């Protein structure tokens, strides 16, 4: 099971970031399975952005709501993330991660991507 | 001619029976669909709602004389059939058991199904109809009789004698 | 499906092996009514219906024949003359979300009880004695359906359970769904008791040389003596001869 | 209240047992499951323990987790040299309704 | 105002019977989850009984088999028959309408004291 | 059957200040709850149900909090008439079910 993000790594301020998590090994139509996003600034602690279950439960980070839109294209086995109004504080690494079922509790964040260092500057 | 319809009534008031052949397959269904005043002339379907209980599909039945015997007595509806090269011919040939279905619907009336290319379709039309090729179909009714059958060395029926036709036969 | 929106299905016209189930899961709840679970695979039925849904933890006791409750009396009820059984396995690995899985509900309010295998979907606003709060809130204007809201912090009594209910029929049955088979490996050339697909007899079986027509299964000599049979497994024709006997 | 706190340093020595703390509040650590990840410099983290006591397939045995009231602990046995990396907490916050993490510990053996 | 007022409270000799009555207004009982609660003098409360909107009722274990809730739907009222009142049953009984997860019990009854001879 | 225990039993705080009552469960109670104010002399009155939802009419001076096994009622500014008994009633099993507490006595000066 693998996930991988892709998109533009460099963008001017007041522009939008787009990211595409292409995966292999699971489908976002079964029960349990869900896909989320986790960012980490350069030299900071982890931070949760959003999550999207298999039944289309578009969870968002509240403090980060009104800016994010995450959507799935399960037929193409891909997830799309979009974030408007980028800023120099959003320079970070963005991973797309997987949440499935376990043996006595749903699993969350069992598998992570490999990141895409994104710099917002000129 | 592409199919048949059996049952105690054409309305949805009883779980009538439908058998439709096609270039691809046979489709058998039992769903009490209320039909129009006349079987629709294909424009692929004309019937009311259904409460289907059984459906089945299999390979298709396809100057060629197709012969069929339809019987439904013991809770099963049975079909026999035969396809022969070439009015009714005098040649002898036995029908072979094609299918024995377990459906127990009480069938009392029956009709045939027709179709046609680029033909209009309405629930009801007068005796004007729609154009079609020259064709014909014969119908006969069975009776309880005593038959003397002759089996050959290979297990195929080659001749038969009606025990009650004439004195010599008897 | 939800408790009040069970997914009815029929499973007939098949050689049903009721022991393929047992290799699936721990089968938390497995008890059969009207038919023994042990003697399921063999017995035959008219039509086997399957209803699948998810409930809470402490409400699994309410799914039983003739049992009253709030999921049994309000949105899913099975008869007293029920034939079949219910199978429930806790599933909160795919059903409990962090925050509350507001996808499974249960009729909490209604007017009266429902008849067995009575499924209702209506999502109107329940009355308030007088003319209700159509499309609004207030003193006691309470919707009849209520979500379970599973989360991975609920106790085991509040966890989701997946459940399948099989409804059989035994009255007037056209045997269509059951599992017999079991073909005792074949023996030849010894006077042996045989049961070929129902034809029972005794004798020595020998390789045949006669061409049965493809729709034929039996052979008879004069006076109906069953002379041959085709294997229901390899469709090979075999000759039957009564084992040797005589006077001394 | 809405952010988990970990000590930045562990500083063990080979073959010893150490613990790493994580303090929360009634709303995140006291009413949800607590996860524990592992993140190496310049690479995505990798799950170590979910649901406070369960291990994803592929994590060694020496890591154990514990939750107690409004506190969390990670216990590392058999300290070795291939483990100096970041260690993270994780929890769902009902009051904030979001995932929160801790700072991280180096754990460089001497 | 919408209310449930109760009667039947009093004193009865041990082994005797009793009947509590509950009248309502501006709200129906036939289709309403009914719940009888009681309170011993100076102590807390305890759920005594419930009747559903379809009729399937339930009672607590401490009073199971002895008390019976019923409701005169025709005239929008509730009743609870009690029997075999022993030394414990000295308490004030309240009639209530419980909604549950979407808003807990709100409208209550004035209550009725039920003590025994001794 | 989750047993709820309120605390403290008694509380004497200067008028005009806050008041804090904790009630602790032993199993899970997530948001199936309520808080009743039984002014001495008649039936209790529901103030705040679920987690923190204020029952209709109930003065805003109240605030509920907690989830799981622990809940709390908080009063903003006690007036002279706030003196009454309080009970946190759970219904985590609603049809048919409730489990009461031992009660809390609140007074003024
Ligand atoms: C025993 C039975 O089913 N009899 C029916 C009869 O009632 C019906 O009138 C007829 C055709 O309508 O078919 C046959
Ligand atoms: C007496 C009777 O059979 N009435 C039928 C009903 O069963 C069926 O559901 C409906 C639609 O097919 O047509 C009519
Ligand atoms: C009447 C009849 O069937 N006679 C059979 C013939 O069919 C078969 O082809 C042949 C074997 O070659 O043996 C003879």
């Amino acid at each position: 099971i693998t996930l991988k993000e892709s998109g533009l790594t460099l963008v001017r301020p007041t522009q939008t970031l787009t990211l595409t998590c292409t995966f292999s090994g699971f489908s976002l139509i079964n029960s349990g399975v869900g896909v989320g996003w986790i960012r980490q600034p350069p030299g900071k602690a982890l931070e949760w952005l959003a999550l999207i279950y298999w039944d289309d439960d578009k969870r968002y980070n509240p403090s980060l709501r009104s800016r994010l839109t995450i959507s799935k294209a399960t037929s193409k086995n891909q997830v799309v993330l979009t974030m408007t109004n980028m800023d120099p504080v959003d320079t970070a690494t963005y991973y797309c991660t997987h949440r499935g079922p376990g043996h006595n509790t749903p699993i969350y964040f069992e598998f992570w991507g490999q990141g895409a260092l994104v710099t917002v500057s000129s | 001619i592409r199919g048949w319809i059996f049952g105690t009534t054409l309305d949805s008031k009883t779980q009538s029976l439908l058998i439709v052949n096609n270039a691809t397959n046979v489709v058998i269904k039992v769903c009490e669909f209320q039909f129009c005043n006349d079987p629709f002339l294909d424009f692929r379907v004309y019937s009311s709602a259904n409460n289907c209980t059984f459906e089945y599909v299999s390979q298709p039945f396809l100057k060629n004389l197709r012969e069929f015997v339809f019987k439904n007595i013991d809770g099963y509806f049975k079909i026999y059939s035969k396809h022969t090269p070439i009015d009714l011919p005098q040649g002898f040939s036995a029908l072979e058991p094609l299918v024995d279905l377990p459906i127990g619907i009480n069938i009392t009336r029956f009709q045939t199904l027709l179709a046609l290319h680029r033909s209009y379709l309405t629930p009801g039309d007068s005796s004007s109809g729609w154009t079609a090729g020259a064709a014909a179909y014969y119908v006969g009714y069975l009776q309880p009789r005593t038959f003397l059958l002759k089996y050959n060395e290979n297990g195929t029926i080659t001749d038969a004698v009606d025990c009650a036709l004439d004195p010599l036969s008897e | 499906a939800s408790v009040y929106a069970w997914n009815r299905k029929r499973i007939s016209n098949c050689v049903a092996d009721y022991s393929v189930l047992y290799n699936f899961a721990p089968f938390f709840a497995f008890k059969c009514y009207g038919v023994s679970p042990t003697k399921l695979n063999d017995l035959c039925f008219t039509n086997v219906y399957a209803d699948s849904f998810v409930i809470r933890g402490n409400e699994v006791s309410q799914i039983a024949p003739g049992q009253t409750g709030n999921i049994a009396d309000y949105n899913y009820k099975l008869p007293d003359d029920f034939t079949g059984c219910v199978i429930a396995w806790n599933s909160n690995k795919l059903d409990s979300k962090v925050g509350g899985n507001y996808n499974y509900r249960y009729r909490l309010f209604r007017k009266s009880n429902l008849k067995p295998f009575e499924r209702d979907i209506s999502t109107e606003i329940y009355q308030a004695g007088n003319k209700p709060c159509n499309g609004v809130a207030g003193v006691n204007c309470y919707f009849p359906l209520q979500s379970y809201g599973f989360r991975p912090t609920y106790g085991v009594g509040h966890q989701p359970y997946r459940v399948v209910v099989l409804s059989f029929e035994l009255l007037h049955a056209p045997a269509t769904v059951c599992g017999p088979k079991k073909s005792t490996n074949l023996v030849k050339n010894k006077c042996v008791n045989f049961n070929f697909n129902g034809l029972t007899g005794t004798g020595v079986l020998t390789e045949s040389n006669k061409k049965f027509l493809p729709f034929q299964q039996f052979g008879r000599d004069i006076a109906d003596t069953t002379d041959a049979v085709r294997d229901p497994q390899t469709l090979e024709i075999l000759d039957i001869t009564p084992c040797s006997f005589g006077g001394v | 209240q809405s952010v988990l706190t970990q000590s930045p340093s562990a500083s063990g020595t080979p073959g010893q047992r150490v613990t790493i703390s994580c303090s929360g509040s009634r709303s995140n650590i006291g009413s949800n499951f607590v996860y524990w990840f592992h993140q190496l410099p310049g690479t995505a983290p990798k799950l170590l323990i979910h649901s406070n006591d369960q291990r994803p397939s592929g994590v060694p045995d020496r890591f154990s987790g514990s939750n107690s009231g409004t506190s969390a602990s990670l216990a590392i046995s058999g300290l070795r040299s291939e483990d100096e990396a970041d260690y993270y907490c994780a929890a769902w916050d009902d009051s904030l309704s979001s995932w929160v993490f801790g700072g991280g510990t180096k754990l460089t053996v001497l | 105002e919408v209310q449930l007022v109760e009667s039947g409270g009093g004193l009865v000799q041990p082994g005797g019977s009793l009947r509590l009555s509950c009248a309502a207004s501006g709200i129906t009982v036939s289709r309403n989850y009914m719940s009888w609660v009681r309170q011993a003098p100076g102590k807390g409360l305890e759920w005594v009984s419930v009747m559903f909107a379809g009729g399937s009722t339930f009672y607590a274990d401490s009073v199971k088999g002895r008390f019976t809730i019923s409701r005169d739907n025709s005239k929008n009222t509730l009743y609870l028959q009690m029997n075999s009142l022993r030394a414990e049953d000295t308490a004030v009984y309240y009639c209530a309408r419980d909604l549950g997860v979407v808003g807990a019990t709100d409208y209550w009854g004035q209550g009725t004291l039920v003590t025994v001879s001794s | 059957e989750r047993v709820m225990t309120q605390s403290p039993a008694t509380l004497s705080v200067s008028p005009g200040e806050r008041a804090t009552l904790s009630c602790r469960a032993s199993e899970s109670v997530s948001s199936d709850l309520a808080w009743y104010q039984q002014k001495p002399g008649q039936a209790p009155r529901l103030l705040i149900y679920g987690a923190s939802t204020r029952a209709t009419g109930i003065p805003a001076r109240f605030s509920g909090s907690g989830s799981g096994t622990e809940f709390t009622l908080t009063i903003s500014s006690l007036q002279s008439e706030d003196s009454a008994v309080y009970y946190c009633q759970q219904y985590n099993n609603w049809p048919p079910g409730y489990t009461f507490g031992q009660g809390t006595k609140l007074e003024i000066k």
